[PDB]
DNA sequence: AGTACTTGAGCT
RNA sequence: GACCAGGAA
DNA sequence: AGCTCAAGTACTTTCCGGTCA
């Protein structure tokens, strides 16, 4: 379409680290049992972890993004009811603006 | 059903009875744990299926965009803000019925003219 | 796209395996 | 195709409809459980208590396989326990001791026992059950429709008529079974499977 | 012309009804699946249906 | 008034067309129809964002039908030539008992409904009960065998390392995050076979990746300069006591945009074509 | 589309075309016809096909 | 008709059968593909005659 | 009441080739479909140069 | 009671169908005979408790008049109905000798269940008699009754010779009919035998068919 | 492009 | 001329 | 070891720019 563009590709380690930065227990140090309803956090595909409070999570990403500290091609969704939030900053994906 | 693990082991339990005292027993199989059974059921195969009806009701439900709303008021905090979906059990047979969730209570309630339910 | 791969991509090829028993460094385009 | 004289008959084509129709344990079934119930004489589960005093006045294993059967689909299918029982009863024979609820009953039960290790054994039980039990209906033969076809016929006076019919649709095939179901036209019996008339019917 | 136009917009509009309704009567779970069908599979027959009949 | 975007190869202009393929390191899982002895599969294709890109698929399946009974779980491994019942991967990666590894794959204890089915997964995986002899129990099923007790072992770590569930870490001490994943995978996996969530759409836009003209250089600059990387090992091995065949990479780009056959070199077929090809002057917006 | 709620089986949302062509498609209208138009591309170019080798 | 050492003759046996082979049918369902250097497969005269385009 | 964001402009789903067909809502779907792929076979000024 | 009399009326609709079969053969079956009420059938053919009887079943066929004509050594037919599910070379081998000795031309086994592989050796062993096993079950419905199925005319040595010069053919150019074709195992068709076949036309009315047996 | 037959290999 | 690739009633 | 199968294979219209000895 004529809006359509697609992700350049980018890195996802200052994500990453705002990430865990933001309150993610680290996948290394996971018991369920005990935090049985944690979105648990993904980033291209690669589980890194979980957030106990992802709906304001969420907000501190979105708002990364749109104030444009997060890169405005990096793809994130919460996925509220299957509890999980997955983050793409891989080449390929295409998009729109809106 | 609702099965347990060995303390010690960890490892599944498996029945075996107790021939002499007429009784059901759990035992281990990597070590020596025994424990008498907590219910008669062993096994239960369910195959009308209403487990998964109503997957995924996390408290944000609400801040769901996606989802509907309606102004059906809640049974409970009679509450006109409630958010709404069909069965999650993703089956084919499945009926269209309707889940309502309140925005205030929180409390989740049908559509059903044929059934009681509290789920 | 192409822009992305001579900046960063192409400089990253050059080194990711490379070096020997020789190495390769930097990467200039003209 | 209906027997020449019930034509019109609707309950005839009904009676037809559950004649042939595919119906198995399984369709009825709302689940299996498997209790330890250690004495056949008296039951763990207090709503069964009724369903023993009875099957029992006017040994055999300690592990009992329940059954729960929907009330609902039990009529879509129009079936009693006493039926769905006796199928059970006779295909293990001797071996698999049967008692079940009244359809009166306010819940659609039937309790099981064979006749070291016997628990696994039962879930076997089970589906052979499940999987490989038929009720009504011969095999092969899925859904069955009714349908009233328009006939034109000649009328006792000369003339052509629309003289219509109820008719069977099926979703599967067994020619040479159904063909032998009474009640039928076997001499109009039809299927879009040439390959099958061809193997029953001749070339 | 005008009076058609109107005329057929309203033919469509109450099939919309009709279609609201066996919406609403298959999600209080009073509608009574055909035989061979799910109850959903009946539930968009009639849906289907209504709408044909509708631009028909 | 041009827009360029082309390039200019021995004077005809050309144009890389993108390329579609499914996105990697994506878990999906399918239903596998009637004939199958296998009845659902969670599979994800994995792979390196760059280096070398491991084309490493691992599949995990749920074997017995919607019919049969052991209905137990079991996964085919890179380099492996059988599948092997997850337990016994678990256990392969340090979580041992029952339980600890159900607790990776199920994170609730009253789905006593999934927990039923993995059962008869434990049951399978029973017979080898410690870390060292899954090791051996994996690195007997080749490849080969290695026969050797000591080096099929130490084979096992070795794949386990890189080539299994190779994102996510090809470097080490990582088991945890590796048999969690494996867990998220088996939950994924018995999720659909329990009508609770639904089988991945293979259409849907947001699992394809787009290549275009960058990519897909790259893939092939890669693979050339590999080739000149190992002649310098060669024109070395020869000076037992600068001439770096500067034609390779040139020639190389030049014979695919050229062509449209995206391989090096003359020997490309399968390699992809018409991936390149002289740019459309009909019409401007043509 | 993400245009919509979720567990919408109204007409509007799984295509039904309310407008005439005179009038014209809303662009949902306008999407869901384009998806069906294009099965109809396909399973002609399909048609044409299987048409030919069965008649060889 | 030299010294034959045995094993290099059913080389060069197995090495003729091949050739033989490939000249007649090169598209042989046990593996590799007697190729022109370039890479294009050699055309075998089987080839020639499989048809729609093609001898017959 | 949800709304996220909005749609900037319907007609930016479509393609360039079908961004000059006129009043393609007003067509049946393939009719555009064929025009968007005859237009690349018209003739006009292609470059200035 | 129970379900008992549903394979007593299969049993007298399987009967009556071999009795259509046997005549259609060119055998003497009165029409009557044939169309034997299932009331008769039980009591004749039925013990103290109703049971059937299949021992008593049996019976010994001969030639029309008319069939003595066209095909002179067409012999006698015996059809035994045996009483035991399962049928072994104890049965089956009084039955051949039976055959053998009334020089029968044909003999015709009607199973219930199965006819053991042991007996079913002992079926080509006495030429020139031959000898045609048939399962009950199939028997109950005649399929030569159907809508589809047209008749089908055994032709004499005669009658086909002159079909084949007629026509100027070698027996190859004919169009076949299986041995095991369900009609052909009706008519009792041996190999080499041909059928003509008359079906209706919705271009001509009536129209004249032949096929010959594999 | 879905079905054909036919090859192939793995499991009990 | 092989061969590959792309586009049409 | 053999014997069963599922999963493997190849095969099924008229017109009008590049690289290969
Ligand atoms: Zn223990
Ligand atoms: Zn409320």
């Amino acid at each position: 379409s004529l809006m359509s563009c697609i992700s350049v590709g980018t890195d996802p380690m200052p994500i990453i680290t705002f990430l865990s930065e933001w309150g993610m227990e680290p996948l290394e140090d996971y018991v369920p049992h005990q935090s049985p309803d944690a979105t648990r956090v993904f980033v291209n595909g690669v589980w890194h972890g979980v957030h106990r409070n992802p709906a304001r999570l969420m907000e501190t990403l979105r708002t990364l993004r749109r104030k444009g500290d997060i890169n405005p091609e990096v793809s994130m969704i919460r996925d509220i009811r299957e509890k999980e939030l997955k983050i793409f900053t891989d080449a390929g994906r295409v998009y729109r603006p809106l | 059903t609702t099965f347990r693990f060995c303390r010690d082991c960890n490892n599944m339990l498996y029945p075996r009875e107790d021939k002499e005292n007429n009784r059901l027993l759990f035992e281990c199989r990597t070590c020596s744990y025994v424990e008498e059974a907590g219910s008669p059921l062993v096994y239960r195969h369910e195959l009308i299926t209403n487990i998964g009806e109503t997957a995924g009701v996390v408290q944000d439900i609400g801040s769901d965009p996606t989802l509907p709303r309606s102004d059906r008021e809640c049974p409970k905090c009679h509450s006109r803000e409630n958010v709404f979906f069909q069965s999650q059990q993703r089956r084919k047979d499945t009926s269209m019925v309707l889940f309502f969730v309140c925005l205030s209570c929180s409390h989740i309630f049908t559509s059903d003219q044929k059934n009681k339910r509290t789920q | 796209s192409f822009n992305q791969f001579v900046d960063y991509t192409l400089q990253d090829i050059i080194c990711e395996d490379s070096t020997l028993i020789i190495s390769f460094g930097k990467i200039y385009v003209t | 195709y209906l027997e020449p004289g019930h034509a019109a008959d609707q309950e005839q084509a009904k009676l037809i409809r559950s004649a042939i129709e595919h119906t198995t344990l399984k369709s009825v079934t709302i689940a299996s459980e498997i209790y330890y119930d250690p004495d056949p004489r008296s039951t763990v589960i207090p709503e069964d208590e009724e369903i023993i005093q009875l099957h029992f006045s006017l040994q055999q294993s300690p592990w009992l396989l329940r059954l729960e059967l929907d009330r609902a689909a039990m009529n879509d299918k129009d079936l009693t326990m006493g039926q769905v029982g006796e199928r059970i009863k006779q295909t293990f024979k001797n071996d698999l001791f049967v008692i079940w609820s009244e359809d009166n009953d306010e819940k659609l039960i039937i309790r099981c026992r064979v006749v070291a290790e016997e628990d696994h054994m039962l879930k076997k039980i089970e589906n052979t059950m499940l999987e490989n039990i038929t009720l009504r209906g011969v095999e092969n033969i899925e859904r069955v429709v009714m349908m009233k076809y328009d006939r034109k016929v000649p009328s006792p006076t000369g003339e052509y008529v629309k003289e219509p019919e109820w008719v069977l649709e099926t979703d599967g095939v067994n020619l040479s079974e159904v063909m032998t179901v009474p009640g039928i036209d076997p001499t109009r019996i039809y299927t879009n499977s040439f390959i099958d008339i061809m193997e029953v019917l001749g070339i | 012309d005008g009076p058609t136009m109107r005329e057929i917009t309203e033919t469509i509009a109450e099939a919309k009804k009709k279609v609201l309704d066996v919406t609403k009567e298959a999600q209080a779970n009073l509608l009574t699946a055909k035989h061979g069908m799910t109850l959903r599979e009946s539930f968009e027959d009639n849906v289907v249906r209504f709408l044909n009949e509708a631009r028909d | 008034f041009d827009m360029g975007g082309y390039f200019i190869i021995n004077g005809s202009e050309k144009v890389l067309i993108a390329q579609e393929r499914s996105a990697g390191n994506i878990v999906q899982v399918f239903k596998k129809a009637a004939p199958s002895p296998i009845s659902h599969v969670a599979e994800i294709r994995s792979a390196l964002e760059k280096g070398s890109r491991f084309i490493s698929t691992l599949q995990v399946k749920l074997y017995g039908r919607e019919g049969s009974s052991a209905r137990t779980i079991k996964a085919t491994l890179p380099y492996i030539k059988q599948d092997i019942p997850i337990v016994i991967i678990f256990r392969a990666l340090g979580i041992i008992p029952d339980g600890e590894i159900l607790e990776h794959i199920c994170y609730d204890v009253n789905d006593w409904q999934m927990l039923e089915m993995l059962k008869p997964c434990v049951e399978d995986g029973f017979v080898i009960q410690d870390r060292e002899t899954a090791l051996d129990f994996i690195g007997r099923r080749g490849t080969a065998l290695g026969i050797k007790k000591e080096k099929r072992i130490q084979y096992a770590k070795d794949i386990l390392q890189k080539e299994f569930l190779p994102h996510i870490t090809q470097l080490e001490g990582f088991e945890s995050r590796k048999a969690f994943f494996l867990g998220y995978m088996i939950n994924r996996l018995l999720l659909c076979a329990l009508d609770r969530k639904d089988q991945d759409d293979r259409d849907h836009f947001g699992k394809k990746r787009l290549d275009l003209a960058g990519p897909l250089l790259a893939q092939l600059f890669k693979t050339l300069f590999k080739k000149l990387t190992k002649d310098i090992f060669r024109y070395m091995q020869r000076t037992v006591e600068l001439a770096i065949n500067a034609k390779t990479i040139t020639s190389g780009l030049k014979y695919a945009l050229a062509t449209g056959n995206w391989g090096e070199q003359k020997k490309a077929m399968s390699s992809r074509a018409g991936v390149s090809q002289v740019l459309n002057r009909y019409t401007y917006s043509s | 589309l993400p245009h919509f709620s979720k567990d919408d089986y109204s007409p509007e949302s799984k295509g039904f075309v309310e407008n005439s062509y005179l009038r014209g498609l809303t662009p949902q209208e306008f999407f869901f016809h384009a998806m069906g138009g294009r099965e109809g591309l396909i399973d002609t170019a399909v048609k044409t096909a299987e048409t030919g080798y069965i008649q060889r | 008709h030299n010294g034959a050492p045995h094993h290099a003759i059913e080389e060069a046996e197995s090495l003729l059968q091949f050739h033989v082979a490939t000249y007649m049918d090169n598209d042989i369902a046990g593996q590799p593909q007697a190729l022109q250097k370039s890479g294009r497969p050699v055309k075998s005269i089987r080839a020639r005659l499989k048809g729609k385009e093609g001898r017959i | 009441t949800t709304f996220t964001h909005c749609e900037i402009h319907p007609s930016m789903i479509l393609g360039v080739a079908a961004s000059i067909i006129p009043f393609p809502d007003h067509n049946q779907s393939p009719r555009n479909t064929y025009q968007s792929a005859m237009g690349k076979q018209a003739m006009g000024v292609f470059l200035t140069n | 009671d129970q379900e008992n009399e549903r394979n007593i009326s299969r049993l007298w609709r399987a009967f009556r169908t071999v009795k259509e079969m046997v005549k259609d053969r060119g055998y003497f079956i009165t029409q009557e005979e044939v169309e034997l009420p299932l009331e008769d059938f039980k009591a004749k053919y039925c013990d103290s408790m109703g049971r059937p009887q299949r021992k008593m079943m049996s019976f010994q066929a001969n030639p029309t008049e008319e069939s003595i004509s066209k095909f002179p050594d067409m012999g006698s037919l015996w059809v035994e109905f045996c009483d035991e599910p399962s049928v072994g070379v104890k049965t089956m081998k009084t039955f051949v000798i039976h055959i053998q000795e009334k020089n029968f031309q044909t003999g015709i086994f009607v199973y219930q269940n199965n006819i053991t592989p042991s007996a079913m050796k002992l079926v080509p062993s006495i030429p020139p008699a031959t000898i045609e096993t048939f399962n009950e079950a199939a028997l109950v419905v005649n399929i030569t009754h159907h809508e589809l199925v047209p008749k089908h005319i055994r032709l004499s040595s005669d009658e086909k010779r002159e079909l084949l010069k007629r026509y100027r053919l070698k027996e190859s150019q004919l169009p076949r009919i299986q041995r095991a074709d369900p009609v052909a195992l009706y008519l009792g068709l041996k190999r080499g035998e041909v059928v003509k076949i008359i079906r209706k036309s919705e271009t001509s009315g009536r129209y004249a068919s032949y096929r010959i047996c594999m």
